[PDB]
């Protein structure tokens, strides 16, 4: 002690008797999913609302439903490269979310993967929780101007 | 505490009436005393709520 | 209605509370501003008589000289003594002094100076030291289409290089503004450390948030 | 389609016919022979009526 100074403790809090480390504790999943609409969007709100309460939609409501349903925390981590994943070129690299599952920076892909064969070899899909295919747009038939003989 | 040296303790008068103090139990002497009892009326601390 | 003696042909240095030397009245909110001729920075020294409500840790009254003409820009000092001032300077010629005022409290005032022409060396913009544009512009009014883009119109510094334009918006007198946001898009959502919008009040103190509107949605105040 | 359910070539609780199926199922899909499969069975003999 010193009036000038005041508490100058020198008990500096080294390394404490008790230091063990997680492997099964929760992990806390890095779930890494994409922006597309509707599946993940960002919340529409005015204060600074973040961690993993920014997002919304419908592919994350099934990811929260996982959570009580399997017991874990996940931890939702936007994709750095906006691609979901394709084979590259010569590369022959994947590029995206892909590429984040094999390089076990994402324990979960929890977004619109279309399952398909150059992709089930290289990662695992679980089984389809949507079914979709090709479809076609059009105009909805209008008030028909009918021709000039519709007499 | 009172401060030892001046006779104004209009910076401790704030600070209880601010604090909701409304019971005190003053050790001065009658000289003390009255020159507490006047600077507790110009800050307003002189209501039918203290004692 | 507010400070006294104001006068700024090149202004000589004579900031003083609105009764000095008497007892300056109770809840006063005095704006101090003095950020003109580039090269001069600052010296307080409020010159020899000083008393203003002695509070534990102050907590009463405030002379904050925080430099730069708001709430948010750094702090240099808090002053609420019966002992004369600190003698400062903070590098620059951007200042902000208030003279906070609760309901009991008394008994001198200041009277201040500044007696300065320095320069600093670096540089900030370019050149010596480039005094640069406090970003900034003013505008009166009933309608304003206030844009982010008249910094992309005219921006006074260097594209890449971090902006601080801040507006304000007068009045037509004796009324009440009513702000609305028309357009509103961040880059990124949701981090408030790099980018948001704020709208305080009048009188730019930091103890005057309305609102920090930095996420993704922003509505009118 | 009211409700969805999907067929499933079956297997035994943990082997590896259930992944080296899942390979093989998912070629057919994108080869056209599994739609090509369901249009020689599923095809009825002669409705057309032009409606
Ligand atoms: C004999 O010794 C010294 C000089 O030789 C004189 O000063 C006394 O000792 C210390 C000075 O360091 C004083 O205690 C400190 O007061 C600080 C507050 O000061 C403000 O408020 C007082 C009135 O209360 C004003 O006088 C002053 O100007 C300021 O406005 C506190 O902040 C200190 O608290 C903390 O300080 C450090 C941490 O940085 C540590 O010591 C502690 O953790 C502590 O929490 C501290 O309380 C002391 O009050 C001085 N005495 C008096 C009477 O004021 C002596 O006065 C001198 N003479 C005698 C007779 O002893
Ligand atoms: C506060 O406590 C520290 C802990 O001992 C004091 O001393 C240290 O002394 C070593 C020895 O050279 C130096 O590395 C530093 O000067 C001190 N700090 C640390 C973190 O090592 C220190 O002197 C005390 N403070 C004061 C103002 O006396």
């Amino acid at each position: 002690w010193d009036p000038a100074s005041g508490l100058n403790m020198t008990e500096s809090q080294k390394g404490k008797p008790a230091n063990i480390t997680d492997s099964l504790s929760n992990r806390s999943l890095i779930v890494t999913t994409i922006l597309e609409e509707p599946y993940v969007l960002f919340k529409k709100s005015d204060k600074p609302l973040y961690g993993n309460d920014r997002f919304e939609g419908y592919c994350i409501d099934l990811l929260r439903e996982l959570s009580t349903i399997l017991g874990f925390t996940y931890e939702i981590r936007l994709v750095e490269d906006g691609k979901y994943g394709a084979q590259d070129d010569v590369n022959g690299q994947w590029n995206g979310m892909v590429r984040e599952l094999i390089d076990h920076k994402a324990d979960l892909a929890v977004a619109p993967l279309a399952i398909t064969y150059v992709r089930e070899k290289v990662i695992d899909f679980s089984k389809p929780f949507m079914t979709l295919g090709i479809s076609i747009l059009y105009r909805k038939p209008n008030g028909t101007n009918p021709g000039v003989f519709s007499f | 505490q009172l401060p030892a040296d001046t006779k104004d303790a209009k910076p401790l008068l704030k600070e209880m009436k601010r604090g909701k103090e409304f019971h005190v139990i003053f050790d001065c002497s009658h000289e003390m005393a009255a020159g507490i009892l006047k600077q507790a009326l110009a800050m307003g601390m002189m209501t039918e709520y203290y004692h | 209605t507010q400070c006294g003696i104001w006068v700024r042909t090149s202004n000589g240095g004579h900031f003083a509370s609105p009764n000095y030397p008497d007892s300056y009245p109770p809840n006063k909110e005095c704006i101090y501003i003095l950020e003109a001729a580039p090269r001069q920075r600052i010296e307080l020294t409020f010159d020899e008589r000083y008393y203003i409500e002695p509070s534990f840790e102050c907590r009463f009254d405030h002379l904050e000289v925080r430099d730069g003409p708001f709430g948010f820009s750094p702090l240099i000092d808090r002053y609420c003594g019966m002992k004369s001032p600190a003698l400062i300077r903070s590098t620059g010629r951007f200042m902000w002094i208030k003279f906070s005022s609760d309901e009991e409290l008394e008994g001198l005032g200041f009277r201040a100076k500044y007696s300065f022409i320095p320069d600093p060396d670096f540089t900030y913009l370019g050149g010596i030291l480039n005094p640069i544009p406090d970003c900034q512009f003013e505008l009166s009014g009933a309608d304003g289409i206030v844009r982010s883009s008249q910094v992309e119109q005219e921006e006074k510094t260097k594209p890449g290089q971090a902006v601080d334009c801040i507006w304000t918006i007068k009045a037509t007198p004796k009324a009440k503004i009513y702000l609305r946001f028309l357009d509103y898009q961040m880059e990124h959502s949701n981090e408030c450390k790099r980018n948001f919008v704020a709208v305080y009040d009048g009188s730019s103190a930091i103890e005057n948030l309305k609102a920090k509107f930095c996420s993704t949605v922003a509505n009118d105040v | 389609l009211i409700d969805s359910k999907g067929y499933g070539v079956g297997t035994p609780m943990g082997s590896p016919y259930r992944d080296k199926i899942t390979i093989a199922i998912l070629q057919l899909q994108e080869e056209g022979k599994l739609h090509m499969m369901k249009e020689k069975w599923w095809r009825g003999n002669g409705c057309p009526e032009e409606e």
